């Protein structure tokens, strides 16, 4: 196909030699889902600005307002290094010698009487 | 040298999607703006789905890797639908859509119900074996592969012994042993470099085992041949020049032992031999050497006047099991001769010879082959007395066999 | 092409039909 | 792009995708590459030619980019060869300063060793009488332990997972070869007993209330024989289990998965106890401490957390990597945590103060295996380039490069004596390396001339039948165990 | 074949369930893409009560979910649980059996008789016999 | 307790989806089969969701019975807030 032969070149440019045949079919299904939610929001933004033609600033708005919600990322390095030094300053606690099975408080564990219904 | 490029999706696919949605009259710079954004998100996910491939220790990107790569980028793994509320399915993968390019795009709703469900495979188990014994890798099936000096045999002293245990088990004193040996022959990876001695033991055995027609000795050797053939590791067509005249002798030879009673096994000796014979013509095939040579010997066994009827029955079976077209092109012009032979056995009173038994077996086999040869190339009309134009051998019973074949086809 | 390995395998170079034992005695 | 070194193709492809600004504003690896400084260790004999070509106004713009984005760490010595520079570069913001690799590291074992830390440095747990009973039968195994060396090559017992149509993603074996855990892609952990002794759960609380304590049998009395299998399946992860780690007292299985939780499974009740939710992202590895109280888990969020099995929150956050923390390994004294990662760096982290005390660069792919020497002096790391790099820990210098493997080296272990390093990779081979001849020599140039001696350090290579070697384990009698799902592919 | 079958047996049963519910509705012969759509929403629905009712019970420090954890899970998906006793007692309903399971004599594994060499003392008895 | 009564009746009830298949997708998400009746209620809830979508789609087909097309699933899931996607790339 046309758009499915370009999908095998996006993977081969990323060095993916081996892949399942259902991999191309659902990256096209995601790429179709992504462009019919940019352009669906683009004509919502065009009707907000009251213009009959969806021009390039509408797609510039609908991309950056969908990328502000959908595609997130891990936390940044200046945020990870601040919560590290706030946590790594606290000294390590000592251990009680014969406390038993060392566990968190019981509202943080998964150890409850764990009931079930009576069969009748 | 690296001529790496940046391949994006085509823009002429993005205008088709836009005008099939209600957004008409889009500019080219508007349309190029769509195809570099979505081609980045495909590149961002396929680079992120390659993290799950490496972590799962696979070299193939499965369909579930993109489901976790999407969930990692806070996008729902759902592909077919998108739920604005997101509450019915929250980042839950539905496994994609089983769709094709060459699909029918319309099915009947009772076709999907009546098909049999695939078999759930075996659960995960833990078996242990040996990669290395003090530095040396064993050849188990869980592993992949002036006086001149006194020479050594190319087998270990121990190596000679298995040759000895497997051959003394394959002469079938005990049936579970026979099998233990059989199991070994069919899947030992290191059974090459012992294969000349196995081929010579087979060949030499059948020839001094037809001097007195010892049926078990022969049935065990034919099972040894069948166990040699389905082993995938060893290279057999260097030794098939010894293997093939041994099986032809099992099929085309007279029986020196009691003529009746074990003739039932004799038919199987010719059944096992004709099976391995057509399996040998299926493999090892080059131009005009193996299959045509055994076909020519079978046909001149057939057209030979006044044959031994054991040899006749064996050659008939051998030419019978050669496939679809071979009986379509060879058994056709010969029905009258078969009928005349049957009539001669019937007329002559002589009953204490093996001629009558040979005749009955040959006629039954020929009639079954003729039945599908007919079921295969014509409609089942006039199944009562039209077969009387073919000397009336199988007639209505042949028609009943064709009807049973049609019922099996309906069941399929 | 006549130097191909198969040409020299003895199935393609031996009249092994003569070996088949018919009515031996 | 095509005059760049061949080892940089992956980064070059990520960059070829990046063409917009907003594409790079949400990458967070090139966002941290743009703000950091490339370290670029160069000699003073070559820096004089560089600074005589940059201090002139003819090239004051590329000199302005160099002194803005690049550190330059100068050493006084010989200029390195091309096959020595190729051995130690490959990372992003790579080839770190020698001032990072000069901190004092207590790389010795606990109990005199001057390199050993005190026992009260890290508050390690007590040694109980059942834990002291374990070391009594451990030294009976050490009595039968063979000296391996380059002559008495060990026997390898491969524990293959035969069907495994759910993809096996994590293996661990206990310290005595008694249990084998399997983390699978169908969100399950499966414990197998390999000794002829079935897996039993302890009795319920009604059955324990009627028996008495203080008895000699006690543990034997508590076992339930109604529940006795050769296989126990553990459910509760909502995603493929990527890490698996036993505790040294043979209770307390650990597992981490794609759903962002680390789970502590009991091996006496065979239920889940705690779910440690600190990552929102796939936790790629976890490991218990060799003393069994703390554990470290590294995830997709580019940190490694230190937990203690007593707090719902971590104690130390090791947050200096620029990509995913793929591996997390404890030192044999458990005062130091080595975290390999996907930005081609290996970093040692002190458990006190959470400080990075060593940075080991020189891998060309993401590091997928780390192991420590039993001395505590050395560290073997493997990555996707098929290279096993042997690092010193006191000197912070790589001491050797093993380049026999072809694909990703996913499992390393040293022997119990330290005589042999075993390497298992995706080329379905278990290579054995001489881990005594590789460490025969023990600076201020911050580098040593690596020997190119891999051929002499290979004692053997053994090929698996279509089976990637996921785990490598050494029995206490020096017998190699290996586990891998058989994939016909 | 078998790895495809591991996933496919459980997807093909889901597809037959979808085809049967469509027939009960009144549809005979549906479009192909409309069946793989609806059986993808069915697998994503079972997998969402799996992840959310496990989350609601483990929030309450338990490990296996009761009825009170699913009737809060289905409320958070907008189900109106009270209509379910009337749906279960239909007269039009079908039953699809579980797929075939490849089990032979529990496990049909008995290896083969090839044992000769014993064991050196660094290998315990529970490891496999050194091969012949 | 109407639903507690229903779940207690769910023993001796066979649902349209098998428990070997409903229990497979529950084990995939950490839900383990402690009680069969709970698996059966989950199976029936999934069945009701698919059946309700199908019945709405049939009312749309009757308005425009017989064949179910993607243009019947599109307005049927639109009141649910679910925008279904055409394939369009095969």
């Amino acid at each position: 196909p046309k758009d499915a032969q370009m999908m095998a070149q996006i993977l081969k440019d990323m060095g993916i030699t081996e892949y399942e045949p259902r991999v191309i079919n659902q990256m096209l299904e995601f790429a179709f889902r992504y462009v019919t939610t940019i352009l669906d929001d683009a004509k919502i933004y065009s009707s907000h600005a009251k213009k009959a033609t969806v021009d390039a600033d509408d797609v510039r708005l609908a991309i950056q307002c969908r990328a502000d919600q959908s595609f997130t990322s891990p936390p940044p390095r200046d945020f990870l290094l601040d919560i590290a030094r706030q946590r790594n300053q606290t000294p390590l606690p000592l251990i009680k010698p014969y406390s038993g099975p060392r566990l968190p408080p019981d509202r943080y564990c998964l150890t409850a009487p764990n009931y079930r219904l009576k069969s009748l | 040298k690296l001529k790496l490029s940046n391949t994006v999706l085509p823009s002429e696919s993005m205008k088709v999607v836009a005008e099939s949605m209600g957004i008409a009259q889009i500019q080219e710079e508007t349309c190029q703006l769509l195809t570099d954004e979505v081609s980045y998100r495909i590149k961002e996910i396929a680079q992120d789905a390659l993290k799950f491939m490496h972590m799962g220790k696979r070299q193939k990107l499965t369909t579930s890797d993109i489901d976790y790569a999407l969930k990692l980028k806070n996008v729902e793994p759902l592909y077919g639908f998108h739920a604005q509320e997101f509450i019915p399915f929250r980042f839950a993968s539905g496994g994609g859509r089983e769709l094709y390019f060459y699909e029918e795009k319309e099915v009947d709703l009772s076709d999907i119900i009546n098909t049999p469900l695939p078999r759930v495979p075996l659960d995960v188990c833990l078996k242990a074996h040996w990669l290395s014994i003090e530095g040396c890798q064993p050849a188990i099936p869980e592993n992949p592969p002036r006086l001149k000096p006194r020479s050594i045999h190319e087998l270990s002293v121990e190596q000679q012994l298995y040759y000895k245990e497997i051959t003394e088990a394959c002469v079938g004193s005990c049936e579970a042993k026979r099998a233990e040996a059989l199991q070994s022959i069919a899947t030992d990876p290191g059974l090459y470099q012992m294969l000349p001695r196995f081929s010579t033991f087979i060949s030499e055995g059948v020839r001094v085992n037809v001097v007195q027609n010892n049926l078990a000795l022969l049935i065990y050797l034919m099972r040894m041949v069948k166990a040699l053939m389905d082993n995938p590791t060893l290279y057999l067509e260097k030794y098939v020049h010894e293997l093939i005249p041994a099986v032809m002798t099992c099929i085309v030879s007279r029986q020196l032992c009691l003529r009746p009673d074990v003739d039932n096994h004799w038919a199987l000796r010719d059944f096992a031999a004709r099976l391995v014979a057509q399996i040998c013509k299926h493999f090892s095939t080059t131009t005009n050497n193996i299959q045509s040579r055994i076909t020519k010997t079978f046909t001149k066994s057939w057209v030979d006047e006044k044959t031994p009827w054991t040899t006749r029955y064996g050659s008939i079976a051998g030419l019978a099991e050669l496939g679809h077209d071979v009986i379509k092109t060879l058994i056709l012009p010969r029905l009258q001769q078969e009928g005349e032979r049957i009539r001669s056995v019937l007329d002559g009173p002589v009953l204490s010879n093996i001629d009558r038994i040979g005749a009955d077996h040959v006629q039954s086999l020929l009639l079954k082959h003729c039945a599908p040869v007919l079921a295969k190339l014509r409609p089942p009309p006039d199944n009562q007395d039209a077969y009387r134009a073919e000397f009336g051998s199988l007639g209505p019973l042949l028609c009943s066999q064709v009807v049973k074949a049609r019922a099996q086809a309906a069941l399929q | 092409d006549l130097l191909a390995d198969e040409n020299f395998l003895m199935v393609t170079q031996l009249h092994w039909e003569d070996d088949i034992i018919w009515d031996g005695e | 792009h095509g005059d760049q070194e061949c080892y940089y193709q992956d980064d070059l492809r990520v960059l070829s995708s990046l063409t917009k600004k907003e594409h790079m504003k949400g990458n967070e690896t090139m966002l941290d590459f743009r703000t950091s400084k490339f370290v670029l260790r160069i000699s003073r004999d070559s820096y004089q030619l560089l600074k005589r070509h940059l201090q002139e106004k003819q090239n004051n713009q590329i000199w302005n980019i160099v002194q803005e984005h690049l550190y330059i760490d100068i050493f006084d010595g010989m200029p390195r060869s091309k096959q020595q520079i190729d051995a130690m570069v490959g990372s992003l913001a790579g080839e770190a300063k020698r001032e990072a690799n000069k901190s004092k590291v207590f790389f010795g074992l606990l109990k005199q060793d001057p390199n050993a830390p005190p026992q009260n440095r890290i508050p390690l747990p007590e040694l109980k009488d059942s834990d002291k009973l374990d070391k009594i039968m451990n030294m009976k195994e050490t009595t039968k332990r063979v000296r391996l060396g380059p002559d008495c090559l060990p026997s390898i017992c491969f524990y293959t997972f035969l069907n495994a149509y759910q993809g096996l993603t994590a293996v661990d074996v206990t310290d005595d070869s008694s249990l084998i855990a399997g983390g699978f892609a169908d969100s399950t952990v499966r414990v197998w007993s390999v000794t002829p002794k079935k897996l039993r759960s302890v009795k319920q609380a009604s059955d324990l209330s009627l028996i008495d304590k203080e008895s000699d049998d006690v543990l034997e009395r508590i076992m339930d024989e109604k529940t006795a299998s050769e296989l126990k399946i553990l459910y509760g992860h909502s995603g493929p289990v990527y890490g698996a780690s036993f505790s040294p007292d043979r209770n307390y299985l650990l597992s981490s998965s794609e759903d962002g939780t680390v789970r502590l499974w009991s091996l006496q009740t065979f239920t889940c106890l705690v779910g440690y939710k600190g990552h929102n992202y796939p936790v790629w590895d976890t490991q218990f401490s060799p003393y069994g109280y703390y554990f470290v888990s590294g995830g997709h969020d580019r940190v490694a957390r230190l937990w203690a099995t007593d707090h719902y929150q971590p104690l130390r956050i090791f947050a200096g990597h620029l990509a995913d923390v793929n591996c997390t390994r404890f030192h044999p004294n458990s005062n130091y945590v080595a975290t390999g990662s996907a930005d081609r760096t290996v970093r040692l982290w002190d458990v006190l103060n959470g400080n990075c005390v060593r940075i080991f660069t020189g891998h060309k792919g993401p590091i997928h295996s780390l192991t420590f020497s039993p001395n505590g002096r050395f560290l073997a790391t493997g990555a996707t380039d098929g290279r096993v790099l042997l690092w010193d820990i006191g000197h912070g210098l790589m001491v050797g490069e093993l380049k026999g493997h072809t694909d990703t080296v996913c499992s390393l272990r040293f022997s119990r004596d330290g005589e042999i390093l075993a390497s298992g990779s995706m080329d379905n081979t278990v290579r054995l390396w001489d881990a005594i001849k590789a460490f025969e020599d023990l600076t201020a140039t911050g580098h040593i001339n690596l020997p190119e001696n891999s051929q002499e350090l290979l004692l053997g290579t053994y090929m698996t039948k279509s089976t990637p070697v996921v785990h490598l384990h050494f029995t206490r009698r020096n017998l190699v165990l290996a586990a891998g799902a058989y994939s016909p592919q | 074949n078998p790895a495809d079958n591991y996933h496919l047996a459980r997807r093909r049963t889901l597809q037959v369930v979808v085809s049967s519910l469509l027939t009960e509705a009144g549809f005979e012969s549906a479009e192909k893409a409309s069946v793989e759509t609806l059986t993808e929403m069915l697998q994503s629905y079972i997998s969402e009560i799996g992840r959310s009712a496990k989350s609601y019970c483990e929030h309450t420090a338990r490990t296996q979910p009761t009825l009170s954890d699913i009737v809060v899970t289905l409320v958070e998906m907008g189900f109106n649980v009270d209509t379910l006793p009337a749906y279960a007692k239909r007269s039009q309903r079908m039953v699809i059996t579980a797929p075939p399971v490849t089990n032979q004599p529990v496990t049909p594994k008995a290896l083969t008789a090839g044992q000769n060499r014993p064991h050196p003392p660094h290998i315990p008895s529970h490891f496999p016999e050194f091969p012949d | 307790t109407p639903l507690v009564d229903f779940l207690m009746q769910l023993e001796d009830y066979t649902p349209t989806i098998p428990d070997a298949v409903t229990g497979y997708y529950l084990n995939r998400a950490g839900f383990e089969a402690s009680d069969p009746r709970i698996i059966r209620l989950i199976s029936l809830a999934a069945q009701k969701f698919i059946s309700d979508i199908a019945n709405d789609a049939l009312q749309h087909c009757k308005m425009k019975k017989y064949t179910l097309t993607m243009e019947d699933l599109t307005p049927a899931l639109s009141e649910y807030g679910i925008n279904v996607k055409k394939p369009h790339y095969f």
